[PDB]
């Protein structure tokens, strides 16, 4: 598929502004998800001349809260293997980016772990994150992604967005479409972002913040470290 | 254990046929045409099994399993298969695409497909307590022989519903065959798993 998007943060004093906002120009409501995303890359020490694969999933919300009910809300306070959303993606006002994808649904034999499957494809550990946020439809494909993302590292996890929440605007349209499409559905995003002026800033992140070691080729990262 | 992949390469494109006229008193239902492809591909990284199999099986749409030293794992671009909450969540894009599409195009560098046997136009012939499945193998230079596959509904009837169909098989003369029943791994739970696995078995991929 290929994915047009912006993105823009704020602190945590305008979430509750921001959330209200979304509700009346989308007029639905916001719907709590989270997803947990583990990076890969080509094993170095085989030496091939970087698609880096994205595993990710969705995880009980049971594991992420602690313990009366569950909203939007909640954001302020703070052997077969599963199945797993396996994506290898590759590259103006808007960002434009080409995802591969494909579902692994489970696995079985000796070595059945996703991070054994990983291994035989020729591929090591890179990075892991997660994410937790709401997001909202819009019309045309529109999707609004409000949240707040940690790095899970061995020696402890960290938010990546503290003292605020990140802001994802995109659509995914299909491979091939005209050039008239493309150009229509980046309208959709700037129309987007003329409405939200004031409110917040979206914009497409830097190269140079695309590039940091700390991003590992990931735009959503790479945007949540720029501000 | 309830399935088993049987090849029979000393035969004709007709020995399906001869197969199912054999069957047919025992046929209660007949459904759809179904097909099959079993790629190899072989990795280019110097040393450090270099072999890695592919089967993707057209069943109302397709699922392939990679098969890698005695592992499998399931994957799929088909819309029925995808799990909501993935989608709902954002971890899908909801449009997938095939892992041998994935293999070819992004990892090509690594993967290299050397080889593409297919089976089109199989047949599924509903039985007592057992699916039976023929399809004619074909490679780049023509017939390759017979396949069959055996999906028992109670795994403690299948050594009698393989008998069976072996008797079968020795009344119209198909003398020399493969047969494999293997698990991936001994515990089992993985059904089409256990039968990819069985068709690289069955065909000494």
């Amino acid at each position: 598929v290929q994915q047009l998007s912006l993105f823009g943060s704020i602190g945590d004093d305008g979430y509750d502004l921001l959330i209200s906002t979304l509700t009346t120009i989308s007029g639905n409501p916001p719907l709590l998800y989270n997803s947990l995303c583990t990076v890969w890359k080509p094993n170095p020490s085989y030496d091939v001349e970087p698609n880096r694969i994205k595993l990710s999933k969705e995880v009980p919300f049971s594991y992420l809260i602690d313990e009366k009910p569950l909203n939007f809300r909640i954001l302020k306070s703070f052997e077969s293997c599963s199945p797993w959303s396996l994506q290898i993606s590759d590259i103006r006002s808007v960002s434009m980016q080409t995802i591969a994808e494909t579902i692994i649904l489970s696995s079985a034999g000796k070595n059945s772990s996703v991070s054994s499957l990983m291994n035989g494809l020729g591929y090591v550990f890179e990075f892991q994150y997660l994410t937790i946020g709401v997001k909202f439809f819009m019309k045309h494909g529109l999707i609004l992604e409000l949240q707040k993302i940690w790095q899970i590292e061995e020696a402890g996890n960290s938010q990546i967005t503290s003292g605020g929440f990140l802001l994802k605007a995109y659509i995914n349209v299909s491979r091939g479409t005209d050039i008239d499409r493309i150009n229509y559905t980046e309208t959709v995003l700037m129309n987007l972002k003329k409405e939200l002026q004031g409110y917040i800033e979206l914009s497409v992140p830097d190269r140079q913040s695309m590039d940091s070691r700390v991003a590992h080729g990931n735009i959503l990262i790479a945007a949540a470290l720029e501000h | 254990g309830k399935s088993a992949v049987i090849f029979v390469e000393r035969a004709t494109p007709a020995t399906l046929t001869e197969l199912k006229d054999a069957l047919s008193n025992s046929i209660l239902s007949v459904r759809d045409p179904w097909s099959i492809d079993f790629r190899t591909y072989r990795c280019s990284i110097k040393n450090l099994s270099k072999l890695m199999y592919s089967i993707t099986f057209h069943h109302h749409g397709r699922q392939t399993v990679l098969i890698k030293d005695n592992s499998a794992m399931v994957t799929t671009a088909a819309a029925a298969d995808i799990p909501p909450a993935l989608v709902f969540n954002g971890s899908s894009t909801g449009v997938p695409e095939s892992i041998d599409t994935i293999l070819s195009s992004k990892l090509s560098n690594i993967w290299m497909q050397r080889q593409l046997i297919k089976g089109d136009a199989g047949e599924t012939l509903i039985l007592d307590g057992l699916t039976v499945r023929l399809v004619n193998l074909f490679s780049s230079t023509g017939f390759k022989g017979l396949l069959i596959e055996l999906q028992a509904d109670e795994a403690g009837e299948f050594e009698t519903k393989i008998a069976g169909i072996e008797g079968h098989l020795a009344e119209i003369r198909a003398k020399e065959y493969k047969t494999s029943s293997d698990s991936l791994g001994p515990d089992t739970s993985n059904e089409i798993c256990d039968l990819a696995y069985q068709y690289v078995r069955a065909l000494e991929l």
